[PDB]
């Protein structure tokens, strides 16, 4: 029931700054004096890596607390008649690159000018990808993965699409416009020394069905509002 | 880095029980709590236990914590499959002006399934990509259990470590993992050799796949 | 049992009240759960050195609790004049200037 529900992924260039939202519901964002108080905090990933505290918001009265390591260029605020919380971050690094997450806890305790909590981060966004690359949003190159008789075992055969040199992620792949989902696996991406992503979705089907059915891969690259459909074929 | 500790990995086989350590210090789980996210994969954090040992409505009792000192203590009882996840330890630090701190997070692997070689499929470069004067070999790895596998590639017989990506395993619906690696070229590498493999080693087991530009 | 000294902050919910002896009772909330831990209390002038004045009436001030929030109440015998009741230690104590006689 209770939720956060954060804005959409972000992509920066070194030294710029963004802004995230997130959108509480299922409970009252502010306590009014009657109802239990809640903080929005926000922590933030990169890929492959542990949990990073950036501060506290109190939605209350809008007072916060900044980690030591974003002091000075982070900011927290709410708009209270819209259920929102938002975190900036500004002199973006690429160190910056990760998923931002806020979370809710349960309001501290104040001593004097010292803040106390006591509760757990008890519901967490979906969290937000910023990427911050010197890079340039570009769309994918998509090129059929065409099986052949090395890509046939049995009587199966596994054929895809290689989705070349895009950036930012993500990107999504569907076969068949969604029609085709039994045996289709999309990998992680990688990151080039250029800066650009790329991955493969590949499909195993029956080899018989190679002369009879049509396979299609839908290639979406939203970042740079582009589709690209690519039919497989064997040769 | 983390201002809490905890072992980088653990692991145990189905019906175990796996106890993860969370060590602090007095300013934090001394005089604070320890709680504990689980992170599943591709996942948000989810909150596991609080206040050192409740649990959150819809955590099953199999798991449990304990603080004693300034170290606590995640306890999973009846480890399951799907037990498998980043763990992280946290509290509230009050030295100065107060501050999460965090374990480093610990990885559970649940080794409760058959061993299965990989399947390793290899493509070469497509004539479209050719004709953009670029060049990508694209092995796909999939069906394997455990988890760990690494890859090597040769250009006919030498190693060829330049231009290589591969991803890290993931699990499957099948409960088998899979991966990719990529080997960059440019169209005149590809065509100046007889053959090209990727080399899947799982298991002391090595599966080769080959291309070969004719 | 031995008791270590509170490391977390107090702070007064009260405030603090003279006793018909011209001692002063002062009422405390903690916010560790490091307790059962011994609560730092002190009167003094000179707040840089913190050198000592008066007393402790109270013996062994402890937070009993070993959760947050837990409240307890002590009483210092202030030296005649001004001096200040001081709770706690470094940067978190918490002091109130007091008057006696």
């Amino acid at each position: 029931e209770v939720q956060l529900v954060q804005s959409g992924a972000e992509v920066k260039k070194p030294g710029a700054s963004v802004k995230v939202s997130c959108k509480a519901s299922g409970y009252t964002f502010t306590s009014g004096h009657t109802f239990p108080s809640y903080d929005i905090n926000w922590v933030r990933q990169a890929t492959g890596q542990g949990l990073e505290w950036m501060g506290w918001m109190n939605p209350n009265r809008g007072n916060t607390g900044y980690a030591q390591k974003f002091q000075g260029r982070v900011t927290m605020t709410r708009n209270t008649s819209i259920n929102t919380a938002y975190m900036e971050l500004s002199s973006l690094r690429s160190e910056d690159t990760a998923v931002y997450y806020c979370a809710r806890v349960r309001s501290g305790t104040n001593y004097g000018s010292y803040y106390y909590y006591y509760y757990g981060m008890d519901v967490w966004g979906q969290g937000t990808t910023v990427t911050v690359s010197s890079a340039s949003t570009k769309g994918p190159s998509v090129f059929p993965l065409a099986p052949s008789s090395k890509s046939t075992s049995g009587g199966t055969a596994a054929l895809g699409c290689l989705v070349k040199d895009y950036f930012p992620e993500p990107v999504t792949v569907s076969w068949n416009s969604g029609a085709l989902t039994s045996g289709v696996h999309t990998f992680p991406a990688v990151l080039q020394s250029s800066g650009l992503y790329s991955l493969s979705s590949v499909v195993t089907v029956p080899s018989s069905s190679l002369g009879t059915q049509t396979y299609i891969c839908n290639v979406n690259h939203k970042p740079s509002n582009t589709k690209v459909d690519k039919r497989v074929e064997p040769k | 880095s983390y201002e809490l500790t905890q072992p980088p990995s653990a692991s145990g086989t189905p019906g175990q029980r796996v106890t993860i350590s969370c060590s602090g210090s007095s300013s934090n789980i001394g005089n604070n709590y320890v709680h504990w996210y689980q992170q599943l994969p591709g996942s948000a954090p989810k909150l596991l236990i609080y206040r050192n040992n409740q649990r959150p409505s819809g955590v099953p009792d199999r798991f449990s914590g304990s603080k004693s000192g300034t170290s606590g203590s995640l306890a999973i009882s009846g480890l399951r499959s799907e037990d498998e996840a980043d763990y992280y330890c946290a509290s509230w630090d009050d030295s100065l002006s107060g501050h999460w701190v965090f374990g480093g997070g610990t990885k559970v692997t649940v080794l409760g399934q058959p061993k299965a070689a990989p399947s390793v499929t290899l493509f070469p470069p497509s004539s479209e990509e050719l004709q953009a004067n670029k060049a990508t070999l694209v092995c796909l790895i999939s069906d394997f259990y455990p988890g760990a596998v690494t890859v090597a590639w040769k250009a006919d017989s030498s190693p060829v470590k330049a231009g290589v990506e591969t991803t890290t395993p993931s699990k499957q619906s099948n409960n088998k993992y899979a991966a990719s690696s990529y080997l960059s070229l440019t169209p005149e590498q590809w065509k100046s050799h007889r053959s090209y493999s990727c080399q899947v080693t799982h298991e002391g087991s090595t599966v080769e796949k080959t291309v070969a530009p004719t | 049992v031995s008791y270590s000294l509170c490391t977390a902050a107090f702070t007064f919910t009260k405030i603090p009240a003279e006793t018909l002896h011209g001692t002063v009772t002062v009422e405390v909330q903690y916010a560790g759960t490091d307790g059962p831990c011994k609560v730092p209390a002190q009167m003094a002038v000179d707040m840089q050195t913190l050198t000592p004045v008066g007393r402790l009436i109270t013996a062994n001030p402890v937070i009993t609790e070993s959760t947050e929030n837990s409240k307890m109440m002590l009483e210092l015998d202030p030296p005649f004049g001004d001096s200040y009741i001081v709770i706690g230690v470094g940067e978190k104590k918490i002091t109130h200037h007091w008057h006696r006689s």
